[PDB]
RNA sequence: ACCUCGGGAAAAGGAGUGGCUCUGACGGCGCCGGGUCAGAACUGGAACGGACGCGGGGAUCCCGACUGUUUACUAGAAAC
RNA sequence: CAUCCGGUCGAUCCUGCCGGAGCGCGACGCUCUCCCCAAGGACGAAGCCAUGCAUGCCCGCUCACCCGGGACGCGGCGGACGGCUCAGGACAACGGUUGCACCCCCCGCGGCGGUCCCUGCUAGCCGGACACCGCUGGCAACCCGGCGCCAAGACGUGCGCGCACGGGCGCGCGCCCCGCGGGCGAGCAGCGUGACGCAGCGACGGCCCGCCCGGGCUUCCGGGGCAUCACCCGGUCGGCGCGGUCGCGGCGCGCCGAGGGCCCGACGCCUGGCGGAGAAUCAGGGUUCGACUCCGGAGAGCGGGCCUGCGAGACGGCCCGCACAUCCAAGGACGGCAGCAGGCGCGGAACUUGCCCAAUGCGCGGCGCGCGAGGCAGCGACGGGGAGCGCGCGAGCGAGGCGGGCCCACAGCCCCCGCCGCGCAGCCGAGGGCAAGGUCUGUGCCAGCAGCCGCGGUAAUUCCAGCUCGGCGAGCGUCGCGCGGCGCUGCUGCAGUUGAAACGCCCGUAGUUGGCCCCCCGCCGCCACGAGGAAACGGGAGCGCUCCAGGCAGGCCCGUUGGCCC
RNA sequence: GAAGGGCCGCGAGCCCCCGCGCCUGGAGGAAGGAGAAGUCGUAACAAGGUAUCCGUAGGUGAACCUGCGGAUGGAUCCUU
């Protein structure tokens, strides 16, 4: 009765054991300062998408290597990390993916992207610029800071055309 | 109505057990119909064989018979099989009292009028036993069939060990 | 339940129809015919979602009532008609013709055949049985029943039947060296000899059968349908029933993705 | 019991919290054939069958005899 | 000692099954004697009419008047008493003005203090006490 | 319930019962005795231990344990 | 996804619990910028119901009228499904695995289509016999009475070909067993003959059979707690003969025998007890919950009983008893929301008497309706997900509004496009646990606070305000409970000299446990790998819904997919 | 072949007995817990002024005292 019952939903962060530690309650502001994340939960998400992924890569390293398992899951994990650029197109192995850290999450996001191309002057100017929808990946405008781009879409993040390159000629305070 | 679930039954433990649901169709059970053997011929004509139909699951006619007054009778050695009135029933193996109410039913014992059978007389070397029963217008059968569920009442006359245990039933009177 | 079941859930319904889970609360229920509801796709889903040629199940009703759709030769016009393997579906107004096989996945596949293909239909006898005044009859997979069967066809058999006569074309015996589709089951599609027959006696008869590739596949003699004695005799789908492995199909899925 | 005997099939169950078995024993109620002569210890062998009575489903095929005194012996068989 | 023999199973499981009652908590849990006697019987919070408000001293080593009111749980009828809490709060609960009563969190044991009050006004004539305090609604 | 474990107890309470017509059991068989105990029909103004013979019962308290014995001819008692 | 920390003391080390700290999923308080997704009167009242609606469709039969528009009625099929709920039920239900050589089945599919008679055919095709209908009534209502006309693919009969043919009968294998077979693993099926019977269907041909689908049982293993329940059951356990059923069977009865079940827990009681697929929490092992989506069971106030049908012991069928309604003109009639809204009661707690068959099904019907199934909208901080409350130094949005487009059964939302343009935070804390003032008042063991330890008796780091500050965040606090914490239930993995705790001793059955030894064999467990058995879920391949929770999509593509696992 | 009747079958409901579970009213007894700040002694802890304590029996305002047999957790690891 009703599809909707049907339709599946999951909690995507996983808040911490010990809410007051102070060495994990500097070290998050100090990732939300770097990264310009409006709440701690967007620092638990990466966590979460982080641990998932370390887990597939430990219950892999335990399977003993050519158990085709190992094989195709890995291969499938690798693939992912690195069309996403999580994984350095270097190293190539399961064990890499076990060393990683959330900087790498954080830094595919589209917020951290625009900085490194140099189009936003901060992160906290890169999220504005994207809530104005100035931002376009691969011709498609994004309105989400969170976006993480692929490593064949990092060229194609550009300004979008119609925003400030002007076309409309009459944008916000200029208008009136 | 009557039902032949054993829901109603204890356990092999003796144990009772729990009512879970109502009764069902499917266990339905019916009131036994006693097929009368109509020996009041003579007396009456308005008690005829009175057969009826019954519904039942898939819409499978079943035949009860209420009254019967006559059946085919074999005597299997000879081949010579004719429809023969059934005087009475004389021994039943479950109670004496379907024996009284003359109740037919399958392997009732039953004396069976001899006129059809009076040919076999001509040939001897055909049992002696059957032949004099015979001569004395009774024979020894049995009903082979279910009254009740087929309807009719065809049977097999005794012969051989069991015409023996069955006449020496019916020995002292 | 107080009587028969009219109706199917979209989850209840088999996985081999690939219904999308929030597509309905329902899903087509087959009616009673040749095939059973596990072995056989209704008429809606191998036209509505498989050609497209219905966009709605309002239009499925509209080309099944013109008699449009042919199924075996026959016109077929139920909506939930079941279709299953070996059944010839055939659409003039398109100029398309299709046999349904089993593709190596499991899932049933619409094969293009050729007129003469058309008009033979493969059939494997169940059981042999002396019914109706003791007279011999055979029993098809399609619920075919065939009085006066060759006196030689046992069961298990593959026999031929003309569609347009009925008549029994040809028989293709079960033997080990016989070419075989398993129809069913964990191993469905897959093409191979009889190599063993282990009979198990009061339970399963265990066929093993070998692929081309040289790899064996053990099932059920029930799921075992024999398709000719050296050769199918039949449109085999493209794969031929040789069976991808996991890694080869993620191989095939990267490759089609590329060349979008 | 007339023509009838009552069979102790023992079998093992595994749980999965304690990696140890239970031994666990089932009575089924069988039907001896007047042909076949048992004791209580034999190892019979039995064969489904139609509902024969309340508690019998099976038959008895075959019989093996023991020596009386073979004590007991938790045997799946 | 314990026992490990390959077919104990059973053993170790009537143990657990035996010995697990010997904690308190899982008798709380799994007894029943105290579902049939909370007077919340298993509710999260309970409604009930005032009867008296009584003026509950403190437990020594402190000395002061805690302030509380006895309640009749409609759901019962059976009389709690509850700490109505806050300062000041008891002016907004009159007499007979039905008062929902929630526990203290010691999950039915009496905290602080207050003895033998294991309840605590939450809503009075259905309006929150909290905010009745904070003056965000009057009474 | 209680109890000295023997009782209480016919506890308390219910149900059937006639006449006919049969059917089983049970010894000593060819024979030949038995008169009890079951079971079934069928009947009868809704009748049956049809006269007769033949406990009303239950809950307490006091006293004397009990069976006995006694003031023949006013006390059978808790008295002896 | 392997963490602890505060509290017994003068101090210390322990045991040991208490309190914290994480998550769930409900209640409650307070507050709320926008979009997406979404549960929703289950929770000791399976209490109770006003109102509307939830099951129709068809035309074989039209001298009803619109001329075939066809009203109705008759006939057909469906109303046994679906929707709902979880009361009952603890070797039951249910889940996997079996069997039916013990069975039943509408629809459809594919076969098959010989039906003695006497009387008595009309087969170029037979009767009568009602409903609607007309006419005349009773009737508070409900309900229907009489008379008259006239039809069906309806009804009643019947023209049939003695390899006529429904049921059930009687008879027809053996020679120690196993090896062609219509068929099996197996003596099963079919038929030949002798009697009986004379079934069906044939007045617009279906009996019949296979398949299918559902059912009935049935095989094995799993299938709550309590011993302050240790002995229990007597159709109980077997056998035999009947009856009965769709059929097997103590299912029932008659008769004979005395079995059957138990410390591997019988039986009795109790259950704020539907089961499973699953869910919560979590290193591993585990624990707890299984009203709800899919599957199977059960029930429609409670007991029974029934009819119709292929299937119902049916309750949107009927009959009856009880409990409780309803109307009444007092004679009577008449129900049954654990359908959907909605109310009432109860509780801590739970949505609109909305719309619509367009999708997805199903019932009937080639041209299409019906559906409170289901879809849409409303409500709705159950919850999940994604963005805001600025960037910056002069430019920019989105929240809106207003238009168009799109979307839609109809609107609406989303999104696109022009135009105006108007960011906007709570809730708990600051002595410790546990992050954050030794600030300034008031108060003065009072008031209060404080899960816990503790503060308050005039220099309150603890209260009541201001100030400042921390945490988390459009959410945060509180209560109840489950899991983790807790190796404080211990299989992994607890302890018993003294903290809680070795039975005073000995024998001893059930139970559990038993040295070494034979390579090469059969049975067992065992491990591996297969078959075969619903998905959803949980993973998980691949795919950029703008991201995302999701979904199964997509793009000129493996026969594009949707693999594979549990 | 209708109403109706009979006998059984299936089987409500009511009655009457008897169990069984659950909840309770109740003089008058009788423990435990929390106050209060009371009264009467001072039992134990220092050899606690009679070393404590264990079983068992008796007694006694009350803690307790005493008999008999233990134990040391004693106040003794120690003497032809």
């Amino acid at each position: 009765p009703r599809i909707s019952r049907h339709r599946n939903s999951s909690k995507t962060y996983s808040t911490p054991k010990k809410p007051f530690t102070k060495p994990r309650l500097d070290a998050e502001l100090k990732l939300c300062g770097e990264y310009g994340l409006k709440c701690k939960r967007e620092i638990y998400r990466a966590r979460y998408m982080l641990a998932k992924i370390r887990r597939t890569a430990r219950n892999l390293l335990t399977l003993d290597e050519n158990d085709i398992k190992r094989r195709f899951e890995g291969a499938a994990l690798l693939r992912r990390l690195h069309m996403l650029g999580i994984l350095d197109e270097e190293k190539d192995q399961l064990d890499y993916v076990l060393g990683l850290r959330i900087e790498d999450i954080f830094k595919r996001r589209l917020q951290s992207v625009i900085v490194e191309s140099k189009l936003a002057k901060s992160v906290h100017h890169a999220r504005n610029m994207i809530k104005a929808r100035h931002i376009s990946v691969g011709g498609q405008i994004v309105n989400i800071p969170s976006y993480m781009v692929r490593i064949s879409n990092t060229s194609r993040v550009a300004i979008a055309d119609t925003s400030s390159l002007a076309p409309n000629g009459k944008p916000g305070r200029t208008k009136r | 109505g009557i039902t032949h679930d054993k829901m109603y039954k204890r356990s092999k433990t003796g144990a009772v057990q729990g009512k879970w649901h109502k009764k069902r169709k499917y266990n339905l059970g019916r009131q036994p119909a006693n097929t009368k053997l109509i020996v009041k011929v003579t007396s009456k004509k308005n008690e005829g064989q009175k057969i009826s139909t019954i519904r039942c699951r898939g819409g499978n006619i079943k035949r009860r018979a209420l009254r019967l007054s006559h059946g085919s009778f074999a005597w299997g050695s000879a081949d010579i099989s004719h429809k023969a009135r059934i005087l009475q029933v004389v021994y039943n193996s479950t109670s004496n009292e379907l024996v009284r109410t003359n109740t037919l039913v399958k392997g009732c014992v039953v004396q069976i009028d001899s006129a059809p059978f009076k040919s076999a007389l001509s040939n001897d070397t055909l049992d002696k036993e059957i032949l004099d029963q015979i001569r004395g217008d009774h024979i020894l059968a049995r009903i082979s069939s279910r009254p009740g569920q087929v309807g009719t009442a065809d049977g097999y006359i005794l012969e051989g060990p069991e015409l023996l245990f069955y006449q020496k039933k019916l020995a002292p009177k | 339940a107080r009587g028969v079941r009219k109706h199917l859930k979209r989850l209840n319904a088999p996985k081999h129809w690939l219904l999308d889970k929030m597509g309905g609360i329902w899903a087509p229920r087959p009616t009673n015919g040749p095939h059973g509801l596990r072995e056989c796709i209704p008429l809606i889903l191998i036209l509505r979602n498989r050609l497209h040629y219905a966009n709605t199940y309002a239009e499925t009703s509209m080309i099944l009532q013109d008699k449009n759709v042919l199924i075996d030769g026959k016109p077929r016009t139920d909506p939930t008609f079941p279709v299953g393997f070996m059944d010839v579906f055939e659409i003039p107004k398109v100029h398309k013709t299709f046999r349904v096989l089993y593709d190596v996945k499991g899932r049933f596949t619409l094969v293009p055949i050729q007129s003469n293909e058309a008009g033979f239909k493969l059939c494997r006898v169940q059981k042999i049985f002396l019914g109706d005044k003791g007279m011999p009859y055979l029993s098809t997979h399609d619920a075919r029943t065939i009085r006066f069967p060759h006196p030689d066809i046992k069961t298990n058999d593959t026999i031929k039947i003309n569609l347009k006569t009925g008549k029994i074309d040809e028989w293709y015996k079960f033997d080990i060296g016989k070419i075989v589709m398993v129809t069913g089951g964990r191993n469905c599609g897959r093409i191979g000899t009889i190599q063993a027959i282990d009979k198990h006696m009061g339970s399963y008869t265990m066929i093993r059968m070998k692929d081309t590739e040289g790899t064996e596949f053990l099932t059920r003699l029930c799921n075992v349908f024999v398709i000719g004695n050296d050769s199918p005799a039949v449109a085999i789908p493209t794969t031929k029933g040789i069976r991808p492995d996991i890694i080869k199909n993620r191989e095939l899925r990267l490759r089609s993705i590329a060349k979008r | 019991m007339q023509r009838s005997i009552i069979v102790r099939r023992d079998y093992l169950h595994f749980v999965q919290k304690y990696k140890r078995y239970e031994r666990r024993h089932k009575h089924v109620a069988a039907h001896l054939s007047p042909c076949f002569r048992v004791k209580e210890g034999d190892i019979v062998t039995i064969g489904e069958c139609r509902p024969l009575s309340k508690t019998i489903r099976f038959n008895v095929i075959k019989v093996e005899p023991v020596s009386e005194a073979a004590k007991k012996r938790f045997s799946p068989f | 000692s314990k026992t490990s023999g390959l077919y104990t199973a059973r053993k170790l499981r009537t143990v657990r099954r035996v010995n697990r009652w010997a904690d308190k908590k899982y008798r709380k849990a799994h007894l029943g004697t105290w579902l049939k006697a909370n007077p919340l019987e298993g509710a999260c919070m309970a409604r009930g009419i005032v009867t008296q408000k009584i003026g509950i001293s403190a437990k020594q080593p402190n000395s002061a008047v805690r302030k509380a009111v006895r309640v009749q749980l409609t759901k019962n009828s059976k009389k709690i008493t509850a700490f109505v809490p806050r300062d000041g709060s008891i002016t907004y609960i009159d007499n007979n003005d039905e008062v929902l009563v929630a526990g203290f969190g010691r999950a039915g044991r009496a905290v602080g203090d207050i003895p033998g009050c294991r309840f605590k006004v939450i809503k009075v004539a259905g309006i929150g006490l909290l905010a009745l305090f904070l003056r965000k609604r009057e009474k």
